[PDB]
């Protein structure tokens, strides 16, 4: 089910990026605050869980040098 | 040549000395 | 479906820049807030999924040198 | 339509500069707070966004040296 | 009892990553908040408690060299 | 329309310096909050848009040196 | 009008210096909070603005040395 | 009006030192607060306008040396 | 009036030392708060203002060295 | 009246150390708070006015060295 939380985390990253990452929601008398992470660690999580998934080539073996 | 004309990358484009006899380059402010 | 993602992110960048990114709303018992992202990460996200998408070249490669 | 938000962001810069950038506005339980950005980032935004648009020359290629 | 430990810890990681970790919850007159751990320490916990399990290898030994 | 811009910015600087730059106002329910810029950036803005406009010489070139 | 706001800024420096710089004033229901600046930048503003005014000598040109 | 300026500054310094400088007052509906300045700036201010006024010598020139 | 003012400053220093330097005092609706200094500045103030008055010395001209 | 001053200061140190230095006291509608001095400056004050008074030696002068 790796594709599922891959898509979920990517959507959450975009959601937090634009404006809509809800932090606290409060109806009268019923409030709840979700903890918020940074953006960098979200990106690292996205990248790591993407490469762990059998998704296509994204990293190449260093770089050769020829004259 | 190449050094006489203008220089390297403009360089001494403004260095144009007034070719003249030594008298013309001495007498004005000789004193 | 990256192009509209680009459009939405660029918009949100514009509203954050000028005056129109909302942090909290409240309706006397119906209130909610969103986490705020720094502008640097916004421009990094914009650039990353701008180059990643199929839109044209924006940055070239190194710089030659000759006499 | 680049000139449009160019002018909008210039006006926003001036508006923040003098006194008028509203952060939070509240009226009888209807309160909305807008996030704020440092003036430096807005200045750089003006800079490269007006560079990107067809606005006139404002940068020159280094500076030569000659005797 | 460590496999379900893996599952719970990974699910908590994902929930905290996207949006779904609750810092505090308040019904009218009844509220509780939970201490919020960071991300890095949670990832070290994940790694340390998955290596101790019998599930397959994820990291290997140091790399040699040969001409 | 830069000259009255200069006048407005200079006036805003003057009110900021002495006592007359208002951060928030409130009347028993209707309140507004203004983002407060610092002094350094405001004087930089003053100098920049003062030299940019048709305002006369204020800063000259480098100082010569003779015996 | 350099004399007018020169004297105004001098008086502002004085009454901020002793005790009279009002920060926030509030009658029941109606409150405002003027922003506050440091004393150092106010002093620099006073100095620059009086030297720009055609007031008398306040500075000398370096200092010579002789045996 | 320099002499009473000196007198008021010396007073305000004395009240600030012991206990008698008031940061704010409140009257159950009408409250005000004044910006509090650090003691060091007040001492420099008093010293500067003390040396600037017509009162007698307080600090002399540099110290000579002799065998 | 310097001697009794010095006595008052010393008494205030002692009062702050033990427990009695009142910061804020509040009745029903009526409250004030007095700004608080550090202890070092008050100590040096006591020091050099006691020095400046004619009371008996506490300083001596450096120190000699003999065999 | 230095001896009772010593007694009061040593007391106040003792109460501050264990539990008995009241930072603020509030009856309904009548509260006061006292500025809380640190402990290091309290000990320095204790030592200073302890040695300044006529009570006996507590510290002696340097230290010799012999073979």
């Amino acid at each position: 089910t790796r594709q599922e939380e891959l898509a979920a985390a990517r959507a959450a990253l975009h959601d937090l990026m634009t404006g809509k990452r809800v932090a606290t929601v409060q109806k009268d008398g019923r409030r709840v605050e979700f903890t918020a992470t940074s953006v960098s660690d979200l990106k690292k999580y996205i990248a790591e869980l993407e490469v762990q998934t059998g998704m296509t080539q994204r990293r190449r073996g260093p770089a050769g040098f020829y004259v | 040549y190449h050094g006489g004309g203008s220089g390297f990358g403009g360089q001494l484009r403004s260095w144009n000395p007034p070719s003249e006899s030594v008298d013309a380059a001495l007498l004005p402010n000789f004193t």
